[PDB]
């Protein structure tokens, strides 16, 4: 079998993970490869928001260490209205999650 | 007495801050249009000020979190952080 | 041990500004992982000469206005009259400036005379 | 076709005046101002606009004999303004030749060279008054026409600068000459009590230049007051009238004359004013309204430059009065084109 | 060998965004519970925005969400509106909306 | 007092020696003072932050003096950034070769 | 050296392409003044993101602009562009 012709850097996205997603809300909906650069540039975008913001905050209170505290106070400036007041529930239950899944 | 000071915010000092502005004519229903839209520019800013003094585990409201407050909102203001 | 001049990075670069707390300030604030030496030197005179415009232009407006003292209205005045600084700090609020003195030409009433 | 306007002279034994040298064409209107040759009619009108029009980038915008937009040379020798295109010089002279002269920034050029047949161009004697009547037959205006002043018959010039000093300006532009004071230009500050034997006494003058304040108002006096004695003297300085000798004039105005005093000042001058626009930095920088009788200085203005737009930079300059330096950077670029006049200090 | 990501619940990897916080230069320190945090905010942030890009394809009858579907996904709901208020998602167009 | 002991560091010293190599007799007040504190602050904070990011795109885990350079002609607009960087440099050439 | 200056490619932007950039932007009704307006403006817009765009070029020493200094050069004017990478 060939193998290795053209030796490329493999740049990571989040594109089969927006796919599983999408096959938890939409058992037989499938989206484009545009769409799905989107999705990746969206994930990347909001990403570096919260990281940014939770960077802030860290070296504003002179704390070295970002925990999942500093996260939800970016979350709650960062997002508005009701999507900080479900996405703050969602996250405290991840964590609840995997603190007590052992 | 505990719904009334959007009210404080008077007549004449809406007059003072449209004549720095430079309006030259004032109609009637511009007091209750501007008290609004200053409520609103209050709440965008606390909002996020007492989000800091949460983060902070403190009680107490500083300048640093008003400067921060406006920073993240693109209105950098000066001469209150040392 | 050491027998040397105690000559500080500022006064070898010709600037005022201080070359080792802009240095400790990148290494503090996580910037990146290694900081060079050139950086904390250039920095500091790009800040040397940017604040050097601001209090020229102050101290200009100090002038007109018959005081020996910068005031806030003057920095206001200072940078709000000057197009490139306008543009750097369109989006910064300066407390205690005011506005720029400056009424639009529709405002005003006609002081003219009728040539017929 | 720019290979074959070489070959129907050598060849065919044609004269120069029955081809068009501009874009090879073979339709020849009139004969061509500077050289020997025909020019065909749209390459005409365009080569007495282009003349007109100044660029800030360059001595010419588009291109002397042909008037190409690209391939601008530098002449060599400093005391030069004429600029010709790459085409030009390949066509006419030989292919291989406008990449050598283009290599160098001192390399003299065709006007400069003590011999002006460099193999297909032909010089004219006294040049500027068939140029002159070049501008009457078609050019609809008779803009004020001084002759030109030779190379090998060229005079220092003699400045007289009122109410603003320009030895900086002509220094760097290069019409006054550093480290010697010989008193080629006198700066006059209070002229209240200049008469004609004082000008008489300050030896003979060839150009006068005069100029509004700067924009914060540094002195107590009407402004109309330098356009009137900038007049008087302006006249007392003109040679006597019937005398072969150049006299050259500019009254420069930075927005500081009303309308009133705007139509005064170009009734005397007898032309409208020249308004100058400066480098966007964004919107609009400043602005300056020029009179002169030196060539190519009334198609300065820009018909993009408003009227309203320039009254409410006035009024936000006026009113506001940041910078006070004389634009002197601004009026600069507009004694350009009277390099060819006078002797130039490198 | 469980990972991270089904450890807690989740569909967005744990260790890459631990390793992107770690990469970005944002802290000295990064905690255990804080990728597990900003894993579970971004899932939420994309299930809406996909659940919304669903519906209107369904309202389009297309089983394909093409980047018009998250132009009215995201432009019809107001808080998503909000936050990318000054963000221009490419193929999308606007709104069908006509002045009265 | 050694339980009262924090030095909140500033830019007063230095911006009043710049303002006395300006104008030799002009003072400033302390309301202006903490403006041009917040001013020299945010300056820096925003060449620091846009050189982080110029170089955590090009994959470089070091801030040198290009990447001031380059944030430099990114942020201050117009002849001021040409001015700043004629600065800079030369400030960083007399640097180097001194004694 | 080889390489012919463009010019006059202002005069590219067409009057039906105005036209249908006002039709997307609910416009009833155009003046004809209108479209120099418009040149000018996108004109200064292009001006401002290529002047950012080209100097990203130039500190990662390449000769190539990128879709991602595009990217950079508008997310930098926050104006966050989506499906190129960000
Ligand atoms: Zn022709
Ligand atoms: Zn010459
Ligand atoms: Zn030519």
């Amino acid at each position: 079998k060939d193998g290795k012709k053209r030796r490329k850097t493999r740049k990571e996205s989040y594109a089969i993970y927006v796919y599983k997603v999408l096959k938890q809300v939409h058992p037989d909906t499938g989206i484009s490869s545009k769409a799905m650069s989107i999705m990746n540039s969206f994930v990347n975008d909001v990403f570096e928001r919260i990281a940014g913001e939770a960077s802030r905050l860290a070296h504003y209170n002179k704390r070295s260490t970002i925990t999942s505290r500093e996260i939800q106070t970016a979350v709650r400036l960062l997002l508005p209205g009701e999507l900080a007041k479900h996405a703050v529930s969602e996250g405290t239950k991840a964590v609840t999650k995997y603190t007590s899944a052992k | 007495v505990l719904r009334d000071n959007i009210q404080g915010i008077t007549k004449p000092a809406i007059r003072r801050l449209a004549r720095r502005g430079g309006v030259k004519r004032i109609s009637g229903l511009i007091y209750e249009e501007t008290r609004g839209v200053l409520k609103v520019f209050l709440e965008n800013v606390i909002r996020d000020a007492v989000t800091y003094t949460e983060h902070a585990k403190r009680k107490t409201v500083t300048a640093m979190d008003v400067v921060y407050a406006l920073k993240r909102q693109g209105r950098t203001l000066y001469g209150f952080g040392g | 041990k050491t027998r040397a001049k105690a000559k500080t990075r500022s006064s070898r670069a010709g600037l005022q500004f201080p070359v080792g707390r802009v240095h400790r300030l990148l290494r503090k604030g996580n910037y990146a992982e290694r900081v060079g030496a050139g950086a904390p030197v250039y920095l500091a005179a790009v800040l040397e000469y940017l604040t050097a415009e601001i209090l020229e232009l102050a101290g200009n407006a100090a002038r007109d206005n018959k005081k020996t003292r910068i005031i806030p209205r003057h920095l206001q005045l200072a940078v709000r009259n000057d197009e490139e600084l306008n543009k750097l700090l369109g989006r910064v609020t300066i407390a205690q400036g005011g506005v720029l003195p400056n009424i639009q030409s529709v405002l005003l009433p006609k002081k003219t005379e009728s040539s017929k | 076709g720019r290979d074959l306007i070489a070959y129907e002279v050598k060849a065919n034994q044609r004269n120069i005046e029955d081809i068009c040298i501009c874009c090879g064409s073979l339709q020849v209107h009139t004969q061509h101002p500077l050289f020997e040759g025909g020019i065909c009619a749209p390459c005409k009108d365009k080569f007495l606009d282009a003349l007109f029009l100044y660029d800030d980038d360059g001595y010419q915008s588009y291109c002397s004999i042909c008037c190409s937009g690209e391939t601008l040379l530098i002449c060599g020798n400093p005391d030069c303004t004429r600029c010709y295109c790459f085409e030009c010089v390949d066509s006419l002279v030989g292919p291989g030749t406008s990449g050598k002269v283009h290599a160098m920034s001192n390399w003299v050029c065709y006007l400069c060279l003590p011999s002006s047949r460099s193999g297909l161009l032909q010089r004219r004697r006294k040049w500027r008054s068939q140029l002159k009547a070049f501008y009457d037959r078609e050019s609809e205006n008779p803009l004020e026409m001084f002759e030109t002043v030779p190379v090998w018959r060229r005079q220092p010039v003699r400045v007289l600068s009122l109410f603003e000093d320009i030895k900086k300006e002509l220094t760097s532009l290069g019409f006054l000459e550093s480290g010697s004071d010989p008193g080629q230009l006198k700066h006059v500050v209070d002229v209240t009590d200049t008469v004609r034997k004082d000008v008489e006494e300050w030896g003979p003058f060839d150009l006068v230049y005069g100029a509004t304040p700067p924009l914060g108002h540094t002195c107590d006096r009407p402004p109309s007051w330098y356009l009137f004695q900038f007049h008087r003297l302006l006249q007392y300085a003109r040679p006597k009238p019937g005398s072969p000798g150049p006299f050259f004039w500019m009254f420069v105005d930075n927005l500081v004359l009303n309308k009133e005093d705007l139509d005064v000042a170009s009734r005397f001058l007898e032309m409208e004013p020249v308004t100058i626009p400066d480098v966007h930095g964004g919107s609009l920088q400043n602005a300056v309204r020029v009179w002169s009788n030196i060539p190519a200085i009334r198609s300065r203005h820009w018909a993009l430059v408003s009227e309203e737009e320039l009254s409410l930079l006035a009024q936000n300059k006026q009113s506001s009065k940041l910078a006070a330096k004389w634009p002197t950077k601004l009026v600069k670029n507009c004694f350009l084109p009277l390099r060819e006049y006078f002797k130039y200090f490198s």
